[PDB]
């Protein structure tokens, strides 16, 4: 759903 | 590339290139 | 990773997207050396990961990376992609040396094969012949004399400099280069000054006109480049357009003007009725004030033909014809009929006299007769003194009791209107459609009255003669102007639109003579600004089209 | 509505 | 670099380790001038000219390996290399390397 | 008539009197720097908004925060002029009061435990200079203003050009001065969704639920009820008559018709309709229905009540029914359909699926949810609809309250959402995106506040970050603030931002247009290639406020644009033009500015109409404008006139004589073209001019002029000394008014900015009057260009297309020779090998080229350098340099060797010759001084105390003078004074009382001079003599400023006013020149071809004025020379003045003879003439003027050839053009290179002029080479030219050797181009 790595970190 | 363009002065000399590759 | 000047540095941001990638790959070690959660592993994974892409593509996986100054990193993609990389910008064009720019003046005295170049601007681009022909020729014993040498400027650096050039073809080019025609070969000729000179003959060729524009210049080297600028580049070998076929040097402005004048017929003029031996004796009688230049007399013409197998045919007979013709006639060449100049020369007469040559001459005496027709049209556009005032713009008396019954029968139907006969879409159409008619006869009386003048013949009657007037001598030869510029100019300006697309009601009623107020200048520039901002966008799109043809 | 329609036909577009 | 953003800095950046074209001239000059005077002195001498200064060879000897050549004692090379300096100002003979400086 | 006037009057043809004059030009940038800087107690504009916005703060916990008092500016650093020598920024200091208070936390909150004062600088603003400009790294530059569109909500559609078929999509527009962006649109199933910043589609029922909506409130709010009712066994309808006007209709005495006139009907008036049970079926409900034994929801909201429905409800007992409306034409169900897709039941699904549009990929929790969405619009820190926003917002959607609020709300939302129904149901309209009331103007008072406002909430940041730790008892409020990060904000507004752009300063008018622009582009923008044909039109509501011909031609068309002349900026940013009031039939005087909006619905006559003598209108039916749509219409209708012909066009649209007689298009170029003109030696006013020339002149800045009146005590080439007037002295002052003029300064674009005096020592002056003549003008007149002699004829084809043919003569007398001043620079550095010394010692130069050099090896001033000439002597230290051995045999057969240093010195560029007029030298604090640069050290403390001295003493006469008047009030003998020493004076001995305490105050009163004076002198040479803060490694910098006269030759473009711009051709010998009967010959001769299809027929008109005003000046100019008497002088001038029916009533017997002398000697060169535009001067008056100089009426005269002595076949246009020279010189457009620099990467040749680059052969270029079939050509272009390293030199090799041959090999390109295909993990190779 998201791209971003840091919210996939989060 | 560089090279000459095959048409005008050049294109005889890309066809002696045909007359090369093909013997 | 280079110095500028006050010890700054300048780098690629390759060094920073390879930087990023070496210290994400760097701790991905340290952190499978140092056992680690796998959560930060698959972080630390996930990091390198886009390092590596945004090395590769920035931009294409996500959000782009951006360097100390906020703007995207710029990657290999980038920099073999797009308009600004490396297959457009350096690949298919590249800057090159041996070249220069300058302002391009008019050349009147030129050849069709002659350039006017500039002595120092030759003087830097054939820098290395000069040296070479000087250590040739003695004067310099090695190249740094040589040098020094050129850089003093010597006379006989000058002289070298003219040896060289000899018969040395230079390509001349103006950008846009839209066609194959907008470079050319020339043969340079030498000018104290700092601006090309330019054959007029060759500017529609290169859409070039003398109002700041400049030109590049190129010098070829090798044999072969030289050859190739002498037998396919030369402009005497491109006088033809490629696109269809017909001339592209055919004269225009004051050629035009000057051929038309010459050509036009008088009533009553000084020496009317003479008989003269030939072109020479009329050139005689012209330069002695004995008969003008439009005086109808008689003139022996010799006239060859040659045919379509070759015969050559001569035959001597008077002819009814003008001064002006029979010394027109003393440059045509051999191997033409008299019916081809026996008239009034406007833009198209001079294209098919060019057309004819060509045809039935070759190529030599097409641009022998060229030069010849452009020396003689500026030089009796010079002696005819035509002028352009205030007077010349003559606004016919029926315009305001024209557009005084419009206004009149627009307040009529404008009262109907009030009475609900008809709606408003059929007035507006109707008021546009009277509208319409009125500018159309005000143009028509307006023509009728500025292209005829009444005379006096020899026997005293009066006599029906085509008008000598200055704008109408330049919009009936071609020169310059048309019909509707001359109904602007003395006439109506007509119905304009909003900028929608709409047609405003009320039409300018005043031309450029009498002036304009406020609300018809506003409504002018509405058309105006789009047909800039149209011409802008165009350009750009057939820019576009012609790269995706070729 | 010239330039346009030559980059139609060269493109062969289909009609709406 | 300016308000239309195509230009950029990189392009204005030259290159400063690059030789003239007129500085590569000048060398085959002065390598065929110097051949030419060269060959106008005697083969012995021309040689310990040569092969101390390192003219169309890899490497430079000092006088202990050019005397090895023949005459092994070193005075005699410095000598004989005195001689090819002495000649080598000659005005006869030495216009033409004059005009490189 | 003022004095500067009075010498030249110029003669007005305009017919229309004015009554506003033309305000400030410069009132659009100092207005809105004033407003920026100027303390405002309502703390609404400028510093203080920003400090009450960001101050006070608040620690998270709560133990202490600061605040905000006041604000100063210090006392500058440096001036304006030493600001641009050393190259600093003109600015001054900002200091703020602040209060650290600390709170008490055993006390309760809101205890004052202790309170700290202190004063914390904050950063340097920049100044505007009086002239409106800034002072940035010593260069002048202005800053555009900007065009944005307002704050507010805008409602659009997108014309049917979406969907497959028509379907026109309706959208509203929320965009905030600083927050997020709100938009609600149509789908093509006619369901309303959402954008919260431009992202997916959402449902619109979400937006409300997050407000606390219910789905009945929600009905209720967008849908009108129709209640029905069982009464008597029977359905019963609440009747209202307007909905009425397919069934039978009860009432039986006013039966209606039976499924198959309602207002007759309904005149009676009854309330009970009955309805069969279908009325109901296809109807859908409006409140939900609870039965109480059930407990559960029979029929809810947005629900299709059907049969079964009917039943249950009347089992449950339920009567009355409350039901929406719903039509096709003016009610929809748009709102009830939206909610049947929503997919969200409740408040808390309302912010789950906010958060999951705005953060997808995140766990949603309640409390990140309800933040968010306070934080998105209803927060004060990151939403802010500013005022004009507000105000725009409010207008909008009718609303009258919540003027101070900047956060939206419920009313708000609710309302934009009813506002776009009912645009949808035909109720409404969409907004004008181009429209001016919709288009506001952001200047640099108003960017600079919003810069300031980034800094401090920047430095805000990290001082609520410190004051949470807690430990305070020994900090300070200077202690917490850092002024880097808002000084780094503004010198990034500043110096780096589009809008602030490097000045144009050419000539006064460049300057002016350039102040006077705005800016579409630029941060908050558009861009050009997003730019379409609607932005870049012609608006009707740009009548009056923006120039419809001034802009530029090129992809800029139509993005920038130019104030118009009488324009102004309201309190809100949005442009208003002035009005004359009409009041009961009469036009009045009184002027009332209308913005856009205003302006619609009066209707506003034109200054062409005409007016009677009791000052109403003549004409019956007038030509006037309403609502943008031009027309005729009755005379007491009209509310408002415009003030002046000129108010639609620009200033520099304002200086094209018969404006009107040329084409747009035209009128363009001339005004564009008007602005690139050079100076010249020599000021000439323009004989056919407008009149506007004097105001452009005045508030240029430029000209030198008087602030208060008096007579003119000195006057030399540097310096103005006024005598102040008696009625005009503050009480104590000097008396003196000194004006020290420019003198041979470089412009920004290296044009020398020269002022010369136009005064003479005696005369009387007064307030506003012209003292001297900046650049470009002729005594308080812009003067661009000179009057030149015109023959419309073709000559040879030397005027070939637009080819100018000049006399040789133009080019003798200089009429066109400019001076360009440049500045050359020699950076001594310091590098690692050592550091760089300026020494005359320069390795392998003769003295030849040091002839001009001094012992500290820099030029003299006045030397007279040429092209390779050395200016500054640098020596760069070098390392060891490997020599070739045959290098190594040439050092030994000749021993010389001195390579110890290699010259890199400053020299001057080739085809560059003039004088060295300026050096100046700056030396780090730390570094030797050279003798040169004491030298100008000693020099530079001369002057200052010698003008110290000489201001003093030009002020002690004054005060002194005064002193002598007041004593003379009682009157004395000075001669016993005078008998006394003047020192001696101090030394007088006095007895009694009153004597000795004046002799005491005399001496204090000494004193005080002496001091005051010692005190300007020490800041003076501590300004002088200190060192310079130079970039780091710099040791040293010499400046050298080159002046060059640059003569008219071929390849230079010149240009009038009309458009017509050319290039000059040939500059013909006197001889050839066509002449007249008189023998006076032609100077320039132009192609009358190009007028007719240019419809620029101005300039003709323009031609026979000159001609008429030239013969004039001759007429004048005889009859001085034949000493004729005055009397007759005065009845030609009152003859001339009286021409026509003009507005200008000049008396000429109401002047003295030596000013009747001194108007006829302004007056020999020719008479200047005004034709303002739209009302301009007739053809008759013309002829008139033509006539009254004994000059053909046609303007056309007979010529002769100068070749051969024959007359011309017909009669040809002369006489008088002012032609402009335009900074487009063939001396700066040259360029010719064999061999030069490279690409570091590219290997190929540099760009540009400067780098002594090459042209580029562009693709085009490729594809003609290949159409001709020259293969070996482009081989040469393609290889040995730009990138094959060893073909190009091979190539150079052979060329020397007389070969002509290349060898060629492959292009660098192409295997940079290998190595980073091979970089992207692609193998590409090459074949045998
Ligand atoms: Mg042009």
């Amino acid at each position: 759903r998201t791209t971003d790595p840091v919210r996939m970190y989060m | 590339v560089g090279r000459l363009i095959p048409a005008g002065t050049g294109f005889a000399y890309h066809q002696d290139r045909q007359a090369k590759r093909a013997q | 990773l280079v110095p500028l000047d006050g010890g700054r540095f300048a780098t690629s941001d390759l060094n920073d997207l390879y930087r990023r990638v070496i210290n994400r790959n760097n701790r991905l070690k340290r952190l499978l050396e140092l056992a680690a959660p796998d959560i930060i592993v698959r972080n630390e994974k996930r990091m390198l990961q886009e390092s590596v892409d945004a090395l590769l593509d920035n931009g294409r996986r996500g959000r782009a990376i951006t360097g100390s100054n906020k703007r995207p990193l710029k990657s290999l993609a980038d920099m073999i992609k797009g308009k600004q990389g490396r297959f457009r910008q350096n690949l298919l064009g590249k800057r090159v040396d041996y070249s220069g720019r300058s302002v391009i003046t008019v050349g009147p005295y030129l050849r069709l094969h002659q350039c006017g170049l500039p002595k120092k601007m030759a003087l830097e681009l054939f820098k290395p012949f000069i040296y070479s022909k000087l250590e040739t020729r003695g004067l310099a014993t090695t190249i740094k004399a040589a040098k020094k040498m050129v850089e003093r400027e010597e006379a006989v650096v000058w002289d070298i400099l003219d040896e060289v050039i000899r018969e040395h073809p230079v390509l001349l080019n103006r950008a846009p280069t839209l066609h194959r025609l907008g470079i050319q070969a020339f043969e340079p000729v030498l000018i104290e000054g700092k601006a090309i000179q330019l054959h007029p003959l060759v500017c529609a060729a290169y859409n070039a006109d003398f109002d700041g524009d400049q030109m590049a210049v190129h010098v070829p080297l090798t044999l072969e480049a030289q050859l190739e600028a002498r037998t396919l580049m030369m402009s005497t070998n491109n006088i033809l357009s490629p696109a269809s076929g017909d001339p592209i040097i055919v004269p225009s402005q004051d050629v035009v003007l000057g051929l038309y004048y010459m050509t036009r017929e008088k009533i009553n003029a000084k020496g009317e009725g003479m008989y003269l031996t030939g072109p020479a004796e009329a050139e005689k009688a012209y330069r002695t004030k004995t008969a003008e230049l439009h005086a109808r007399v008689k003139v022996r013409i010799t006239e060859t033909i040659k045919h379509e197998n070759g015969k050559l045919t001569t035959e001597t007979k008077m002819i009814d014809t003008t001064v002006g013709r029979a010394m027109l006639w003393q440059i045509v060449p051999k191997g033409l009929p008299y019916s081809l100049v026996n008239q009034k020369l406007g833009k198209k007469q001079i294209s098919n006299l060019l057309n004819e040559a060509y045809r039935k001459l070759g190529l030599k005496d097409t641009v022998i007769f060229a030069d010849q027709i452009m020396y003689t049209g500026f030089a009796y556009a010079a002696l005819s003194g035509v002028s352009v005032g205030i007077d010349d713009m003559v606004v016919p008396a029926a315009k305001y009791t024209e557009i005084a019954e419009a206004e009149e029968e627009v307040r009529e139907i404008q009262e109907q209107f009030q009475s609900g006969l008809v709606t408003a879409g059929e007035r507006y159409n109707k008021v546009i459609d009277i509208w319409a008619s009125t500018n159309d006869r005000v143009a028509k009386a307006m023509m009728e009255n500025l292209s005829s003048e009444q005379v006096i013949n020899r026997q005293g009657e009066q006599e029906k003669q085509e008008s000598f007037n200055s704008i109408y001598m330049m919009a009936d030869s071609g020169a310059r102007g048309s019909a509707a510029q001359i109904r602007q100019l003395a006439g109506m300006r007509g119905l304009m639109a909003r900028p929608d697309g709409s047609i405003i009601e009320t039409p300018i009623t005043a031309n450029f003579k009498e002036g304009l107020n406020v609300l018809q200048y506003f409504i002018s520039t509405h058309g105006a600004r789009k047909g800039l901002a149209d011409t802008a966008l165009k350009t750009a799109n057939s820019g576009y089209l012609t790269r995706r043809l070729v | 509505g010239g330039l346009p329609r030559v980059a139609d036909l060269f493109e062969a577009r289909k009609p709406k | 670099i300016g308000d239309d953003e195509d230009s950029h800095l990189g392009d204005f950046i030259e290159d400063t380790t690059l030789e003239l074209p007129l500085d590569s001239a000048t060398a085959t000059s002065l390598k065929a001038a110097t051949r030419d005077v060269l060959a106008g002195l005697t083969p012995r001498e021309a040689k310990v000219l040569r092969m101390r200064f390192g003219i169309d060879m890899n490497t430079d000897h000092t006088l202990e390996e050019v005397g090895k050549q023949f005459d092994v004692t070193r005075e005699r090379i410095r000598q004989i290399e005195a001689k090819a300096l002495r000649k080598l100002r000659h005005p006869s003979r030495s216009e033409v390397l004059r005009s490189f400086l | 008539y003022s004095y500067t006037e009075k010498k030249r009057i110029r003669k007005d043809f305009g017919t229309r009197p004015q009554v506003l004059d033309i305000p400030y030009l410069l009132s659009i940038q100092l207005d809105s720097f004033e407003k920026f800087i100027e303390q405002d107690p309502e703390g609404q504009y400028g510093l203080e908004a920003a400090f009450r916005s960001v101050f006070p703060i608040q620690s998270y916990n709560g133990n202490s925060e600061l605040q905000y008092v006041s604000y100063r500016l210090g006392e500058p650093v440096f001036d304006v002029k030493e600001c641009q020598i050393r190259g600093v920024t003109y600015s001054k200091p900002l200091r703020v009061k602040l209060r650290l208070v600390i709170f008490d936390k055993d006390a309760p909150a809101g205890t004052v435990k202790d309170i700290k004062e202190q004063e914390v600088y904050m950063g340097e603003i920049p100044l505007m200079t009086e002239n409106g400009t800034f002072v940035i790294n010593g260069t002048e530059r202005v800053i555009v203003s900007q065009l944005h569109r307002s704050p507010g909500v805008f409602f659009d559609s997108d014309k049917g050009k979406t969907h497959s078929s028509g379907k026109v999509l309706y959208n509203a527009r929320i965009i905030p001065y600083r927050g997020s962006w709100l938009d609600f649109e149509f789908d093509p199933k006619d369901n309303l969704y959402v954008r919260i910043d431009r992202r997916r589609k959402l449902p619109a029922s979400i937006i409300l639920r997050v407000l606390g909506k219910t789905s009945a409130e929600i009905l209720d709010i967008f849908f009108e009820k129709v209640n029905f009712e069982v009464k008597d066994q029977t359905l019963m309808m609440e009747l209202v008559p307007e909905r009425l006007r397919t069934f039978d209709i009860e009432a039986d005495g006013k039966v209606y018709v039976e499924k198959g006139h309602i207002r007759q009907l309904e005149k009676d008036g009854v309330n009970f309709i009955e309805v069969p049970v279908e009325y109901i079926v296809g109807k859908v409900s409006a409140k939900d229905y609870v039965n109480e034994a059930t407990g559960e929801l029979i029929i809810t909201a947005n629900q299709e009540i059907s049969l079964e429905a009917l039943a249950n409800l009347s089992q449950a007992g339920y009567k009355k029914l409350e039901v929406l409306f719903t039509n096709d034409l003016d009610h929809g169900p748009f709102m009830s359909e939206t909610l049947r897709v929503d997919s969200t039941t409740d408040r808390i699904s309302a912010l789950v699926e906010i958060y999951r549009m705005m953060r997808p990929g995140e766990p949603p929790t309640k409390e990140a949810a309800e933040s968010l969405f306070e934080s998105l619009f209803f927060s004060a820190e990151r939403y802010d609809l500013s005022t004009v926003g507000r105000m725009k917002f409010n207008s909008s959607i009718g609303r009258e309250d919540a003027e101070e609020q900047g956060t939206l709300d419920e009313v708000d939302i609710i309302e934009v959402m009813k506002k776009l129904i009912s645009i949808r149901n035909g109720k409404g309209e969409v907004d004008d995106i181009d429209h001016l009331g919709n288009r506001r103007i952001r200047s640099v008072g108003e960017m600079a506040e919003n810069q300031f406002r980034v800094g401090l909430v920047r430095v805000e940041r990290a001082v609520k970050e410190r004051l949470s730790l807690g430990d305070l008892d020994n900090v300070m409020p200077q202690d917490l603030i850092n002024a880097k990060p808002i000084s780094a904000a503004v010198k990034e507004f500043f110096g780096s931002s589009q809008l602030s752009q490097f000045m144009d300063q050419n000539n006064p008018l460049s300057e002016v247009t350039h102040k006077r622009r705005i800016s579409a582009l630029g941060p908050g923008g558009l861009t050009r290639e997003r730019a379409g044909f609607e932005v870049r039109d012609v608006h009707v509501t740009h009548y009056g406020r923006l120039c419809p011909i001034e802009t530029p031609e090129g992809p800029n068309i139509g993005l920038i644009n130019s104030l118009s002349a009488f324009a102004r900026c309201n309190e809100y940013g949005f442009l208003e033009t002035p009005y004359r009031r009409v009041v009961n039939g009469v036009v009045t005087d009184e002027v009332d500015y209308l913005s856009a909006i205003e302006e619609g619905q009066f209707v506003i006559a034109q200054a062409n109409a005409k007016l009677t003598e009791e000052g109403g209108f003549a004409d019956e039916l007038v030509t006037a404008r309403q609502k943008g749509e031009s027309g005729l219409h009755p005379r007491e209708h009209v509310d408002y006139m415009d003030v002046a012909t000129n108010q639609v066009v620009s200033i520099a649209a304002s200086l094209i004589p018969f404006l009107e007689h040329d084409d747009a298009n035209r009128a363009l170029m001339g005004a564009n073209m008007q602005r690139q003109a050079v100076p010249t030696l020599r000021s000439e006013k323009p004989l056919v001019g407008t009149g506007i020339e004097r105001n452009v002149a005045v508030d240029s800045g430029v000209t030198a002029v008087a602030k208060r009146g008096g007579v003119i005590q000195s006057v030399d080439a540097s310096r103005i000394v006024v005598k102040v007037n008696e009625e005009e002295l503050i009480p104590g002052e000097a008396g003196i008014d000194i004006y020290n003029l420019t003198k041979y300064t470089r412009s920004n674009q290296n044009t020398c900015i020269n002022q010369r005096p136009c005064v003479m020592p005696g005369e009387p002056v007064a307030r506003g009057d012209v003292l001297a003549d900046g650049p470009s003008t002729d005594l308080g007149e812009l003067a661009l260009g000179q009057n030149m002699r015109i023959a419309f004829m073709p000559w040879n084809g030397y005027n070939f297309e637009d080819s100018i043919l000049v006399s040789e003569r133009v080019v003798q007398d200089d009429r066109f020779t400019t001076i360009h001043i440049q500045e050359l620079s020699c950076v001594a550095r310091d590098t690692k090998l050592g550091a760089e010394e300026i020494t005359a010692d320069i390795p392998n130069v003769g003295e030849a080229a040091l002839s001009k050099l001094d012992e500290s090896g820099i030029v003299y001033i006045g030397a007279e350098v040429k092209g390779g000439d050395i200016l500054v002597g640098k020596v760069t230290p070098k390392g060891e340099t490997q020599l070739t051995p045959e290098e190594k045999l040439l050092r030994a057969i000749f021993g010389e060797k001195a390579s110890d240093v290699k010259d890199t010195s400053l020299r001057v560029p080739n085809s560059v010759a003039g004088t060295v007029i300026d050096v100046q030298v700056f030396t780090r604090d730390g570094v030797e001084k050279d003798k040169r640069a004491l030298e100008i050290e000693q020099m530079q403390l001369k002057e200052a105390k010698k003008d110290l001295t000489e201001e003093f003493q030009i002020l002690e006469g004054g005060l002194l003078a005064r002193v002598r008047s007041v004593l003379l009030a009682g009157g004395y003998t000075e001669a016993k004074l005078s008998s006394i020493e003047r020192k001696k004076w101090l030394e007088q001995t006095l007895e009694n009382e009153e004597l000795q305490n004046q002799l005491e105050q005399l001496a204090e009163q000494y004193d005080e001079l002496k001091a005051d004076f010692d005190k300007k002198f020490e800041a003076k040479r501590r300004k002088i003599t200190q060192g310079d803060d130079l970039a780091p490694g710099v040791l040293k910098i010499v400046k050298v400023y080159l002046a060059v006269k640059r003569r008219i030759q071929p390849g230079d473009k010149m240009a009038g006013r009309h458009g017509n711009k050319g290039v000059i051709s040939k500059i013909n010998p006197v001889e050839d020149m066509p002449y007249d009967e008189n023998g006076q010959p032609v100077d320039i001769v132009l192609n009358p071809l190009g007028v007719p299809s240019r419809m620029n027929i101005g300039q003709i008109l323009e031609v026979h004025l000159g001609l008429a005003a030239k013969g004039i000046g001759d007429k004048i100019n005889q009859m001085i020379k034949e000493q004729q008497e005055l009397a007759k002088l005065r009845e030609f001038l009152q003859k001339v003045y009286d021409l026509g029916d003009t507005r200008q009533r000049v008396d000429i017997s109401e002047l003295s003879d030596e000013d009747v002398r001194t108007l006829a000697h302004n007056l020999r060169a020719g008479l200047p003439v005004a034709t303002p535009v739209f009302d301009g001067a007739p053809e008759s008056s013309i002829k008139a003027m033509l006539e009254l100089a004994d000059l053909p009426a046609s303007g056309q005269l007979t010529l002769f050839d100068g070749r051969t002595g024959d007359a011309f076949e017909r009669p040809v246009t002369v006489g008088y053009m002012y032609m402009l020279k335009l900074n487009h010189l063939v001396d700066d457009k040259m360029h010719a290179r064999s061999t030069g620099s490279y690409s570091l990467v590219t290997q190929q040749p540099l760009g540009g002029k400067a780098q002594f680059g090459g042209q580029r052969f562009g693709e085009m270029e490729v594809w003609a080479l290949e159409a001709y079939g020259a293969a070996y050509t482009l081989q040469e272009m393609l290889t040995v030219k730009s990138d094959d390293v060893n073909g190009r030199t091979k190539m150079y090799k052979n060329i020397v050797d007389g070969n002509h041959a290349m060898e060629p090999g492959m292009p660098e390109s192409f295997n940079v181009l290998l190595k980073e295909i091979r970089s992207l993990g692609i193998n590409i190779e090459l074949e045998d």
